[PDB]
């Protein structure tokens, strides 16, 4: 009967302020110690903050990486927790949880009070950090090549730089063109721009007969890019 | 990075596996452990010297010896493919925690295969446009975790790297995909770049040059 919700999530520029709730449900919130976790973008879960129960005062805990600029409260009232997320960084991009924790003792072994751990969790909200706005893609080709090629198999594609926000769709000859076709998901980078690339593995013989067009889609910025691909 | 694990592991169905956590802390603690899947809130498993919450199977066991705690699943399910990550204390006297960086366990259900690797160097119109990105293409591995290293020459560079994370193509094998950022100057003032992907223990490097 335990629920964790968090909500909050959303776009924020570097140097801004963003605040997540978690609403707790089917236990003892008053009392309960809760924690925020996060996980960026393909990465593990890092530890954010940890807030007490009035036993220990609403004391708070950070992480190094967040001290002096995210702040952990919360209103029992609502049951509900809050991150105060100031000075944003792009490397606060992440899933943010909210987790019940608790303290684990064992008398009779004689284990005094010691590591915390998380009984539940909520399933996190997104939090993106970018100052960018919309931007559309550079496409550029990945022209096929004796290196691209193994024999009578040849890769190319398109790379498709720098674009806000997602998504981008890519099609090859209007979709005509399928079979051997990967777009990968997008990397958010550094400047807070998205890339991702889209390759396409054919028949080194075709190399010289057949089209190949990668459609570039980025509904966001009202852009499309047709960008024919040919050997170098 | 005070608790650490490999990133990647992999199990056959009906076998033992088990993950371990390293750090200095886990001398005086116990660690607990999580499973995350794509899309999931983390689940706890075990924590303490032998707590495993209710609803967890009690194939996963934790134990502790040394500096390290370990999740041991005996008799690996195919539904136990996950991300693990140990949690405790950074250190003693501390009122912080800490995750480890996670271990990708995949519940084999083939014969591992190795990767694919296309390295396509800057094209001449993103150079025309004062940028160079290398971009490194890997297709068809199993287990879906590689490790990819990128070098100017034959020395490591690791800024301007971003990968992204395997996923299964139209065709039910892994990609992945890695990109490195340079200038045009960077990219032209060098003999070669490459890019080195290893998985399993074997690698497979490929060059370009300006």
């Amino acid at each position: 009967e335990v629920r964790l919700v968090e909500s909050g999530g959303g776009l924020v520029k570097p140097g801004g302020s963003l605040r997540l709730s978690c609403s707790a449900s089917g236990f003892d919130f008053d009392n309960a110690w809760m924690t925020w976790v996060r996980q960026p973008p393909g990465k593990g879960l890092e530890w954010v903050g940890r807030i007490t129960g009035p036993g220990e005062g609403w004391s708070v805990d950070y992480a190094e990486s967040v001290k002096g600029r995210f702040t952990i409260s919360r209103d029992n009232t609502k049951n509900t927790l809050y991150l105060e997320m100031n000075n944003v960084r792009t490397e606060d991009t992440g899933y943010y949880f909210c987790a019940r924790t608790g303290k684990y003792y064992d008398f009779w072994s004689g284990y005094p009070p010691g590591e915390e751990y998380f009984q539940d969790w909520g399933q996190g909200t997104l939090v993106i950090v970018s100052s960018a706005s919309t931007k559309g893609p550079s496409v550029f080709p990945l022209a096929p090549s004796s290196k691209s090629t193994s024999g009578g198999t040849a890769a190319l594609g398109c790379l498709v730089k720098d674009y806000f926000p997602e998504p981008v769709t890519v099609s090859w000859n209007s979709g005509a063109l399928t079979s051997g076709v990967h777009t990968f998901p997008a990397v958010l980078q550094s400047s807070g721009l998205y890339s991702l690339s889209s390759v396409v593995t054919v028949p080194s013989s075709s190399l010289g007969t057949q089209t190949y067009i990668c459609n570039v889609n980025h509904k966001p910025s009202n852009t499309k890019v047709d960008k024919k691909v040919e050997p170098k | 990075s005070e608790l650490t694990q490999d990133p990647a592991v992999s199990v056959a169905l009906k076998q033992t596996v088990t993950i371990t956590c390293r750090g200095d802390s886990l001398r005086s603690f116990y660690a607990s452990w999580y499973q995350k899947k794509p899309g999931q809130a983390p689940v706890l498993l075990f924590y303490g010297k032998n707590n495993r919450p209710s609803g967890i199977p009690d194939r996963f066991s934790g134990s502790a010896s040394g500096n390290r705690a370990s999740l041991t699943i005996t008799g690996a399910q195919a539904e136990d493919e996950a991300d693990y990550y140990c949690s405790s204390r950074d250190k003693s006297g501390s009122r912080l925690s800490v995750f480890g960086g996670g271990t990708k366990l995949t519940v084999l259900s083939q014969p591992k295969a190795a990767p694919s690797v296309t390295l396509f160097p800057p094209s001449s119109e993103e150079l025309q446009a004062n940028k160079a990105t290398l971009v490194c293409l890997i297709s068809d591995f199993y287990p879906g975790a590689v490790t990819v290293a990128w070098k100017a020459d034959s020395s490591p560079v690791k800024a301007g790297v971003e990968t992204t994370t395997p996923s299964k193509q139209s065709n039910n094998k892994y990609a992945a995909s890695s990109y490195l950022s340079l200038t045009p100057e960077q990219w032209k003032s060098h003999r070669s770049y490459s890019c080195q992907v290893t998985h399993e223990g074997s690698t497979v490097e490929k060059t370009v040059a300006p």
